[PDB]
């Protein structure tokens, strides 16, 4: 029987598209001032409705590693950092040579800080006068290779000019949701064993993304989503030892880190108007600065890590080893915290086999054993290259507690070896694009086609 | 069912539904055409684009002689070598979704046909309308 | 009066005026929706809203099946217990500024109920054309 | 008096303190409401409005 | 420097102070310039300072 074109609007179709997305705050996040925290100064406030829908009978494919949504989360954050730095203090008159002094602690479990002294341009620019701030030894070097022991250099002042972060602008990652323009829509995967790379069988669509931490983190993902059911591990080729490889874990492992010691700070003038705070005291005893994580949740996870490694390795057991070594923001294990930035050692962790022979948590002999991270302070920060790199991150009073809790980990296979039955891993921090892709994977942004054409048997009426 | 009373479908709730069930309730999908509020300027440029693109969507549409923002049929007659495919092959248990990797190969003719198919009816029209 | 010949009634001029009289040149408000021109990104801003809302109300609009920018009958029969008022009681002497204050409450529903009339009526002109 | 608190800035001697004046308008889609009575307090109902 | 045609023009060798990288801790570098692009510095009789 005849059947004529038949023109349809509304239609549900759709291709996958790339576009600029927005970002939504939750609800309280404009008490505060302006470009603090960032939320409420790039996003718009979130409606949560309307919810979730569940689409009934499609399938898609779901591709973590070429989604454009963590590469325009990079310059997001590049370009939202960078925007922040503006009005802040540049520094600049600090690059003279500091004269410092010895000390005197003679352990070497515990470091000092040492205590340097400079001419200042006062307020009134030329009538100096000497001032002395305290320094962590990471962002101080020798001014020259002279016999002279007591002249030294900021860290700064050889490589690029830098700047205080502002007092009224905080660290701390309120959680952001990415909202999609019109004409388009976001799919989220429901399938809760999803590996990262293949056909969603359960496809459903949200107005906006749920809340994602911007919490930058080296070798361990902190604060964020945890599995749905079980430890899933995610790596584009484990042939080809090189690409990094993202664990996923379902339960977290605590960790508290604090640092014991009571600083007191200091101001110092930098030109007209503009002052630069510093270190000036530290009272009572100095201590050192570490993190805990219970040994009882360590043995156990990292076991339970094995079995789900073992699958992709079958052949060979599995051993933990240290980072493959080099600069400290390289090999250690970093994170901010309050506003102090650290630096863990963290080769008490990776350490231990297992050979699909679980070892049992019943009966926790001892819940308060520990093993102890051994961890740096610095103040001087290259937190992105090319964002505007070097930023002075300045004290804060008193002392701090870091707790949080760990969500998966990030590693890299060392090379094989005589085809032992036992080779290794290693941690491996890096690029950040890892770190949100880490909890981006569920998302697709796609583009709403609503014009077709379909044969019919009606015709135009004349 | 389609059966539905007041309608709560959300936005794209007939994707992998009937031809049938997603030709009814397709006010649901075109009146969402629309979000958003503006910092700096790429969100106010995405504000625009979505202008943009629903104005091209209705302009063509409204040259093919589609005031009607749901169905219409046309004086273009049906060229069967596009799939020779039956009725019930084609709307009863397919979907729109898996419908567009068909014939999307075939609309840039089609576009032109109902685009030059508007013109051989309202030209003639502009005469009877004189003769009348 | 209404009376006006050509039209000289400015922007608002009908607001106090009886419902009838503001039925009648309706396009004095209607053509009033184009202005301005750029300082900086807020006066851009200030451009595109005005587009978004004239698109928002064509939209709505025509989805109900009113293509014209004047009056419209429409299929939803009317349900009296909204205001259970009388012809005189809402038309002779009151206005659209005042009466904005009554069933503006029970807009929401009516959006809905023009909107699924709408495809009841599209829906059998699909067959009805078939049959013919 | 600067020094102290605040770094300061010349004003140029290219532009002028004296107020030209400023007409605000409103965008498409929206009126501005005169309040045309003549002896209206600030806060109450307007007997005469003019647009 | 010697040349002594006027057939070719030579680029005149000055030198300067510069405030290094650690700023108050200066060190005399040296830069060759198009005489175009420099001029004497006053008009007392020092032919030998000059200013950009
Ligand atoms: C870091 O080095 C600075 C010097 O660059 C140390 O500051 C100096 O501390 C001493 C001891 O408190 C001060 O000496 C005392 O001054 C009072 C003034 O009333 C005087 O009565 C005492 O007889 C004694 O001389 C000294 O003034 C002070 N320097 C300055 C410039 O104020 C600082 O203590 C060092 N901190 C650490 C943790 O090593
Ligand atoms: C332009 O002027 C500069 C000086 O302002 C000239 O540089 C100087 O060149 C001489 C000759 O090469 C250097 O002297 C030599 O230094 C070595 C150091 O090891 C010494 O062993 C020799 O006995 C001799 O004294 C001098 O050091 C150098 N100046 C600096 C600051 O390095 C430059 O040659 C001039 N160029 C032209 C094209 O006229
Ligand atoms: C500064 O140090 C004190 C003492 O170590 C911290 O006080 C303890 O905080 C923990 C929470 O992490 C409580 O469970 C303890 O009861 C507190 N008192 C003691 C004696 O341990 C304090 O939290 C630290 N300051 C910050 C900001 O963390």
């Amino acid at each position: 029987e005849n059947l004529w074109v038949t023109v349809y609007y509304g239609v549900p179709v759709w291709k996958e598209a790339k576009t600029t997305l927005f970002c939504a705050s939750d609800a309280r996040a404009y008490e505060k001032e302006v470009h603090n925290v960032w939320a409420t100064h790039a996003c718009v406030p979130t409606d949560p409705s309307p919810q979730e829908l569940v689409l009934g009978n499609v399938t898609e494919n779901f591709n973590m590693w070429k989604n454009d949504m963590v590469d325009q989360m990079h310059e997001d954050i590049i370009s939202l950092w960078d925007q922040s730095l503006k009005p802040c203090v540049k520094l600049t008159p600090l690059c003279v040579t500091l004269i410092c002094s010895n000390a005197t602690v003679k352990n070497g479990t515990v470091e000092e800080m040492k205590n340097c002294s400079f001419n200042t341009t006062t307020e009134i620019r030329d009538k100096e006068k000497k001032e002395y701030a305290l320094f962590y030894k990471p962002d101080i070097v020798p001014l020259s290779e002279t016999n002279n022991t007591s002249e030294y250099r900021l860290i700064n002042c050889n490589t690029s000019a830098c700047t205080q972060a502002c007092p009224k602008v905080t660290f701390e990652p309120i959680p952001i949701h990415y909202c999609a323009p019109a004409g388009y829509a976001i799919l989220k995967c429901n399938d809760e064993t999803f590996n990262g790379t293949g056909p969603c069988s359960n496809v459903s669509t949200v107005q906006c993304t749920h809340g994602i931490r911007p919490v930058v983190s080296t070798q361990l993902l902190l604060n964020g989503s945890l599995a749905e059911k079980e430890i899933v591990i995610r790596s584009e080729n484990l042939t080809n030892n090189a690409k990094i490889i993202i664990v996923h874990l379902h339960t977290p492992v605590e960790i508290v880190c604090t640092r014991p010691n009571n600083n007191t700070r200091k101001s110092v003038r930098i030109g007209p108007g503009q002052t630069f705070y510093a270190t000036g005291d530290i009272i009572g005893d100095i201590k050192q600065a570490h993190c805990n994580i219970s040994e009882e949740k360590w043995n156990d996870t990292l076991q339970k890590v094995g079995i789900e490694l073992q699958k992709h390795f079958p052949n060979k057991t599995i051993k933990y080893n240290q980072s493959a070594g080099g600069d400290m923001e390289i090999t250690t294990h970093s994170f901010n915290c309050g506003g102090e930035f650290f630096y863990c050692n963290t080769s008490n962790l990776f350490n231990g086999t297992y050979n699909g022979t679980y070892i049992s948590t019943n009966s926790s002999a001892n819940s308060t054993s520990t093993i102890t991270l051994q961890c740096r302070i610095k103040q001087i920060i290259n937190m992105w290259q090319g964002v505007g790199r070097c930023m002075y991150a300045p004290p804060i009073a008193g002392n701090i507690t870091c707790r949080s809790n760990i969500t998966g980990l990030l590693l890299t296979r060392d090379g094989g070896t005589n085809s032992n039955e036992t080779e290794t891993f290693r941690p491996a921090g890096g690029d950040m694009r890892d770190n949100w892709r880490s909890e981006l994977y569920k998302y697709k942004v796609v583009k709403i086609e609503p014009l077709g054409v379909a044969p019919t048997r009606c015709k135009r009426r004349v | 069912a389609v059966g539905i009373g007041a309608v709560f479908l959300g936005f794209l709730g007939a994707a992998g539904s009937t031809m049938g069930a997603a030709s009814m309730t397709l006010t649901v999908q075109a009146r969402n055409l629309l979000s958003g509020t503006v910092w700096g300027i790429k969100q106010l440029q995405a504000r625009v684009l979505a202008v943009e693109r629903y104005l091209r969507d209705q302009q063509l549409l409204g040259i093919w002689g589609c005031s009607g923002k749901l169905i219409c049929c046309t004086n273009v007659p049906w060229n069967s070598s596009w799939s020779n495919r039956n009725l019930s092959e084609i709307w009863d248990n397919m979907t729109w979704l898996q419908w567009d990797k068909e014939i999307s190969n075939y609309t840039q003719i089609i576009y032109g046909l109902l685009e030059e198919s508007q013109n051989q009816q309202e030209k003639n029209e502009q005469d009877l309308l004189a003769l009348d």
